[PDB]
């Protein structure tokens, strides 16, 4: 998105702190515990039948892992998100039927998971960048629906 | 949350609808996919283009679906009961859905009614169908 | 917004045909009477207690042809919505303090209004040409909210 | 609906809430005015600054609320009832507005109660903030 620079500074020092596979695993496992219907996309990975089931699923943690890996590197490109992730939208669109809302969802339980990791470093403008950010991202996967 | 006067102004309109329920039902989700694409991603199965018999014939269940929720209105949650633990529990359509839908509902309505579809009707109406859309996403979680 | 030719034609087809006078009375009264959270902003225009209050209102009618012939000279300017609103979108934000979620609820009801005043001529297509005017509008009103 | 375990996991994080509970309702406006701008234009009457008293004031009146209907789970509406009427009579605050500010509460919990902030927590505290923003909103019209 268009971050002044100070908060993209602020979206990169962070960054740096994180565990993407924790994060990740941890992002993607509260999704499906708090929006439970964002299940209906992973019914191949087992048990998730309870929250501690959903957590420590090993097939969730994975995916989590490669959903965050692809968002870490997109950070890395803030200025052209919609490049970036055009082939990834028209996957998700076209052979994974995923409803864009959920990219919405992900971005908002990711906000809680660092302000959880991160405690009062996760501040309110760090918390502002970050917002902009996961809905630069969100807008980016849904950019090629039709 | 639906007055007395909403009630009489819903049971009003639908029964204007009567036997195009169906019609209008398909109509209402042509309009929606064709206006908010996204939702098409509920229905990878479907064929979508225009004249779609399994557009049609899912419109004439989400038409009846509407026409028992009218008949049912003070007791809304039970007669839709399987209706809203198949949609949390099997089919998982985003909430956000709902309010697309209802939407090209009530475009479908005033096209059609034009008569019927005054200021206090369409906001009854739209009251009615928010309702219809609380009840379908009450057990999601 | 990127509209195809059919339905930039679509759009402009339609609107030959529309008073603005009369659709714009219509879609801000309809607006005030199924959302009538949205009176907040129109304590002095007096009399809106019931539908009928609302629809005969002389200042109603009076905004709504206002509001409806400035969105009217952005039809005409449909591929930068964004220049052509910046003046009324900083002036909607710092002067009259509205919340832009105001401007996609009248997008919707402009949308019911169409569909009563038209008829089958209001096709789906056309609806969804339509919608992706009144997105755009609303996007463009919004943008200079700081 | 608040499912049985689900108010027992509210009630507990709100215990550990405690007495900070009017400095989190601050944080949480801050953290809305800042995330989502657009909620600022409700407030064009106050000061927004860091710390102002106007801010951290009415950061302690939502704060007390919410304690309110913790303590009145199981019968919200009535509990909230004054606050409901104000908000859908005077106030008219449109809807979307509350998602935002549940969003900015549940990330102040979260960043302030790392030991009780678990899945199935974060997971009630999200039904709870939803019930309590419907409850709001209810008389709307
Ligand atoms: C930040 C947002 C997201 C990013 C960056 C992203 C990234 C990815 C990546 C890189 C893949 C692998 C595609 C390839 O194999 O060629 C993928 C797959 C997939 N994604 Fe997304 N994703 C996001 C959010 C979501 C969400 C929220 C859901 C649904 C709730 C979802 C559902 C899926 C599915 C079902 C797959 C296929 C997995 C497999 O076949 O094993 N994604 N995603
Ligand atoms: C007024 C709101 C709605 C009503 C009354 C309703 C009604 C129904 C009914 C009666 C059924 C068929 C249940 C059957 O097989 O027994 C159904 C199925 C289904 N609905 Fe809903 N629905 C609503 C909204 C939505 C929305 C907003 C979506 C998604 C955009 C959606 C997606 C689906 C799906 C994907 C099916 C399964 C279609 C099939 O495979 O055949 N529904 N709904
Ligand atoms: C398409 C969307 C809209 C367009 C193009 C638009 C355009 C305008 C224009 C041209 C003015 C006159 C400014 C003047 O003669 O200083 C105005 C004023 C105003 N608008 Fe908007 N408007 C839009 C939507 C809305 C909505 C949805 C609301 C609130 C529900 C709103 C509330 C107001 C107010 C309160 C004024 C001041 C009326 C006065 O002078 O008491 N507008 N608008
Ligand atoms: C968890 C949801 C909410 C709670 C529990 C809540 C609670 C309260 C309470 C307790 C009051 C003071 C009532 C009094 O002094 O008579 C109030 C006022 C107010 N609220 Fe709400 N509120 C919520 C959401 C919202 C949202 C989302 C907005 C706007 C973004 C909003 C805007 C206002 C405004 C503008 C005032 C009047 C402030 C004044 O002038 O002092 N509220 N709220």
């Amino acid at each position: 998105v268009h971050l002044t620079p100070e908060e993209k500074s602020a979206v990169t020092a962070l960054w740096g702190k994180v565990n993407v596979d924790e994060v990740g695993g941890e992002a993607l496992g509260r999704l499906l515990v708090v929006y439970p219907w964002t299940q209906r996309f992973f019914e191949s990975f087992g048990d998730l039948s309870t929250p501690d089931a959903v957590m420590g699923n090993p097939k969730v943690k994975a995916h989590g892992k490669k959903v965050l890996g692809a968002f870490s590197d997109g950070l890395a490109h803030l200025d052209n998100l919609k490049g970036t992730f055009a082939t990834l939208s028209e996957l998700h669109c076209d052979k994974l039927h995923v409803d864009p809302e959920n990219f919405r969802l992900l971005g908002n339980v990711l906000v809680c998971v660092l302000a959880h990791h991160f405690g009062k470093e996760f501040t309110p403008p760090v918390q502002a960048a970050y917002q902009k950010v996961v809905a630069g991202v969100a807008n980016a996967l849904a950019h090629k629906y039709h | 949350v639906l007055s007395p006067a909403d009630k009489t102004n819903v049971k009003a309109a639908w029964g204007k609808v009567g036997a195009h329920a169906g019609e209008y039902g398909a109509e209402a989700l042509e309009r929606m996919f064709l206006s908010f694409p996204t939702t098409k991603t509920y229905f990878p199965h479907f064929d979508l283009s225009h004249g779609s018999a399994q557009v049609k014939g899912h419109g004439k269940k989400v038409a009846d679906a509407l026409t028992n929720a009218v008949a049912h209105v003070d007791d809304m949650p039970n007669a839709l009961s399987a209706l809203s633990d198949l949609h949390a529990h099997k089919l998982r359509v985003d909430p956000v859905n709902f309010k697309l839908l209802s939407h090209c509902l009530l475009v479908t309505l005033a096209a059609h009614l034009p008569a019927e579809f005054t200021p206090a009707v369409h906001a009854s109406l739209d009251k009615f169908l928010a309702s219809v859309s609380t009840v379908l996403t009450s057990k999601y979680r």
